[PDB]
């Protein structure tokens, strides 16, 4: 019809947001480790 | 804490399901050496770079570019030869653009060894790929070995240029291609006297081969080889090999000769361009292929003025003419739309009189062929010749084509011009027209197939979108008036259609005076069709404001207020008011 | 009825708010790791 | 570059996103560890005092962050550059930046060498202090009990003073604030300073002009009681605490008796008896029904307290009369209250007098209009079970048990079944069959359909207390008995019952005695019991085995399903698709 093939491309559109969404969240988990990884670092170093 | 040490933490990002983001912790690289600093960067980090690696095309292109810049989060140039047993890894993987994006790091870390550690570890690197079972660690060695020869000691100069020559009679045509086109980039590093004795040799053997793929990128190297040797030892050794790859079998090496042409043409002089080349240009131009041939005519005006300027003439009109006077019939629609871009610069090479004489047939020929790319590309270039003939000499000669065109048969050819008509009115200027053109417009206006009107009045409105309003109401403005008025009432109405189109272009006061006067007189005419497009018109104009007049419109338009003039009528005077 | 179709579109509108949210934020994590990296350097050379 | 761990900050600050400047705080410490610790104290503790304002909650992760600090500064010997910007913070008008700021304060406190607490910080809580808008009051109130300790006598009399003019300052707002942290305070102070000046600020707060104040005192008082000794209890405490349980607001007289057997554990068990005892009876007859409420939701604990010389004699003199008059209450919260504890009196007057004295308001109890007073005397019974034997305690249960389950009413009937099973689980099993298991049998013929749900879904909660076996000897022959009845209803029943107790009684149990009963009743005259025949098959089905069913069931389902009357077919059909096929 007219009414239904746009929620179907709607329902797709949420479709890749949510897959790209999980990617960008775990990546920012590894970007503060390595921040804690850098901090560490350097708390070594100055000893 | 022990799940901070940069190594668990590159482990546990490389664990990821995701391949972005492992790529995007490769492509960080830089950050977990700069946290181990140099000392565990060498103790642990390589090592695990170098054996345990085994992922798609993606992270290992990044780990090739990481490595390439590791030098000083490495230790310095002292410790720099430890990046290279993982890019040597890297530099035999299955993926072209990963080895690719290795021996370009590995290429970068070479400036960086020292002599000393060049001759003890980077060159035992090159020697193990340039004898690596299978090939690819073969054509890996082929682009390392131009980077390290020259500051190398001698005796490793000669074993280098040894394995080199091994490489060049390799089995597989895929090394040999390799080889073939580094042969150039390796000359350039070679000493003079080897250049003649290990280069050469070679060079002729691989433009000699089977394959033709490896015989193409030979002659390419060709042209380096040529700027490498001085003009007198050149005709002995690179011309035999030249004009028979010249004349190789193979459309793709004769391809490869005149791509390019314009090149080895400087790289060999003028004098050995005088003797053996130009024949070779010639039946390149004569050649069996078409696409050969197109990429000879593209090369003909860097050719022509590149040539020694004494027989530089002599030579243009005796042997490069007449292969121009039979290309520009030739068959194949890219050969001469090829011709056509370039043929035009071979004007002020030439002169005023020998462009005459010889050169406005071929452009007028070239102006009439069918192809719109021919065409466009002859009027293009347009410039390059009005420079040197002159507005009235060129106007002067090409009005017969464009006249011959344009009342040529086919109507499809006279809107092939009428399409062309005002970018070719860009060149010949406001001037230089009037004459019998402004009559070929007018003589469009009348002419039978409905197309050609309807372009030629939308062609009288870009016609005055170029000129002006001031030259429209000059020269155009009397002629479409008198049309409306005559026996044949279709010319009426053309006329009217053509009032309509140019009104969008000239402000209030031009359109008013001269357009409504005579648009209201052939409107009394007694033939109903000529007044429903009257009404029909006067709407479309309405809209350039007329406001004072715009009522003195509604007035006679309810006058005129034959079922289908009121239709129209009743329709405009709704709209506009 | 289809009123499934507004609320789509309000998943939609958060949906890209939080994707323009988190990586502007990405930005900021970025600049960080870059200010300790510098921070690290000097340490290391004096 | 700007890479610099400064302008990094200010760049991140200026970022309109509320959650990107948040954390952007929150990881603050990364921050100044780029800095290191010289550039730390010298940079950027000053741009984050004179000169940062945001919404509240950056303020607070700020003041979260600051605490923390310590180190990223230098350790202890520089622990006080942190003063500055929380002093700000601590003077803010939103409440929880305060608090947080004042919570970092009192954690880097202990942190000071005693030089640097006389140094910086106490002249810090004296500014904040003599502040001219009371934020700072409040703030300064909560900084006391954490300096005084490590610091000079004179700078300890300087202290003193100043709360002394904080508990006396015109704001209610922040003589709260005193009254809040009056006993945190006293319990860091020298005796003869509380004997001193303690007590005296306690009677002046506990009778001030709001009522918020004099609640706040007497809640630290119980932190008073205890750091005098006995004697001095007396002459100090008592006026003030006498003169708490008897004030004009409800509230304060709530507080008295919420913290009432803290106060006589607090307070010793002499002048419990001299003074609690009549201050409880006063409070068992307050006029504001909360007050009750607590004062009986406090009562088994208050008299498992008292002197063990007199429990017996003051728990019959003065305190059960006002529990027997507690029971015919008119607040129901009142009641429900005295419930819930009124059993945990038996264990300490004994066999004898529990039920001379306690069984009467027990039972009246449980003649209460409530399900939640009938219920909280129910609910705890094993303390009174086994203090006054099984067979005396059901001595006095049957003739209210049945009293109710044989009532005129209709939801008093209901009311009891709810808690059959729970009565039963405790308080006997050979109990149960002799008199109380008529109750649930006749339960099931009740003429309302409400009854009879609340006793089939009851079988299965008694089974599962007593056992398949026990079910298999006293329920299931009078289940199947009932099936023989006219009145298709009870008919009915025993198939509902059949399909309850087909889910505890395994296997075996339901397919011995309940299949060929279930069998029976599908040649039964009245409709609905042959389409309830079908609906209790297939209820059975999952439990049984293939080879009974197959031979057994499927055959009766199938002659079910051709019965010319639709409900049948339906319901022996959707049986046979859930089943056989």
């Amino acid at each position: 019809m007219d009414w239904e093939v746009e929620r179907a491309e709607l329902q797709a559109r949420i479709a890749f947001l949510q897959g790209e969404r999980k990617g960008q969240e775990n990546l920012k988990k590894d970007l503060v480790r390595r921040i804690k990884m850098l901090e560490y670092a350097l708390k070594q170093e100055r000893a | 804490f022990d799940s901070l040490y940069p190594i668990a933490v590159l482990i546990d990002e490389l664990r990821n399901e995701d391949v972005q983001l492992r790529l995007n912790s490769i492509k960080k690289l830089s950050t977990i050496a700069l946290a181990l600093g140099v000392e565990r960067t060498r103790s642990e980090l390589l090592p695990f770079l170098t054996d345990t690696i085994y992922d798609e095309d993606e992270v290992l292109l990044a780990l090739a570019e990481q490595l390439g810049t590791f030098t000083t989060l490495v230790g310095g140039p002292e410790y720099v030869h430890c990046l290279l047993p993982p890019l040597e890894s890297l530099a035999t993987v299955e993926e072209t653009v990963v080895r690719d994006k290795a021996v370009e790091s590995l290429r970068a870390i070479s400036h960086e060894h020292s002599p000393s550690d060049l001759e003890a570890h980077f060159v035992p690197l090159v020697k193990r790929l340039a004898g690596g079972d299978w090939f690819t660690s073969r054509t890996s060695a082929c682009g390392l070995f131009s980077v390290c020869y020259p500051r190398v000691s001698s005796a490793v100069k000669a074993e280098l240029r040894q394995y080199f020559r091994n490489l060049c009679s390799d089995d597989t045509p895929m090394v040999r291609r390799a080889a073939a086109s580094k042969l150039g980039e390796f000359a350039k590093v070679l000493e003079l006297d080897n250049v003649k004795s290990e280069i050469i040799p070679m060079f002729s053997n691989l433009a000699s081969d089977e394959q033709d793929s490896v015989r193409l990128l030979a002659v390419e190297a060709c042209v380096n080889i040529a700027q490498l040797l001085p003009q007198e030892d050149l005709e002995a050794l690179v011309m035999p090999t030249l004009r028979q790859a010249a004349e190789d079998k193979s459309w793709r090496v004769r391809y490869m000769v005149a791509d390019k042409f314009t090149e080895l043409q400087k790289a060999v002089g003028p004098e050995i361009t005088k003797t053996d080349l130009v024949p070779a240009f010639q039946n390149l131009m004569k050649d069996c292929e078409a696409e050969v041939r197109a990429a000879a005519s593209h090369k003909v005006k860097e050719f022509c003025e590149n040539l020694s300027a004494d027989c530089r003439e002599n030579v243009i009109m005796s042997q490069i003419l007449p292969c121009i006077k039979e290309l520009v019939s030739d068959a194949n629609q890219h050969v001469k739309s090829a011709l056509a871009s370039v043929i035009m610069g071979l004007s002020p090479i030439l002169g005023k009189d020998n462009t005459i004489e010889h050169l406005l047939p071929l452009f007028l020929a070239q102006l009439k062929d069918e192809c719109p790319e021919v065409r466009l590309n002859i009027i293009s270039n347009l410039d390059c010749v009005n420079e040197v003939i002159g507005i009235r000499q060129l106007s002067q000669s090409l009005l017969p084509a464009i006249v011959e065109l344009a009342e040529d048969a086919k109507w499809r050819v006279r809107l092939a011009i009428i399409e062309y008509m005002p970018l070719l009115a860009g060149q010949l200027g406001v001037e230089f027209f009037d004459e019998k053109l402004n009559s070929l417009c007018m003589a469009w206006l009348v002419d039978h197939v409905y197309a050609i009107r309807e372009a030629a009045t939308s062609n009288l409105k870009k016609l005055v979108e170029k000129f002006g309003k001031e030259w429209a109401h000059a020269t155009i403005i009397p002629k479409v008036l008198a049309m409306s008025g005559d026996p044949n009432y279709l010319h009426r109405m053309t006329t009217l259609f053509c009032i309509n189109v140019l009104s969008e272009v000239c402000g209030q006061d031009i359109t008013t005076k001269h357009m409504l006067p005579t648009v209201l007189r052939m409107a009394g005419d007694p033939v109903a069709n000529v007044r429903f497009n009257v009404a029909k018109s006067l709407q479309k104009i309405g809209p350039i404001l007329d406001n004072s007049t715009l009522q003195s419109e509604v007035k006679p338009i309810l006058e005129k207020l034959d079922v289908d003039v009121k239709y129209f009528a009743q329709e405009a005077l709704t709209v506009l008011s």
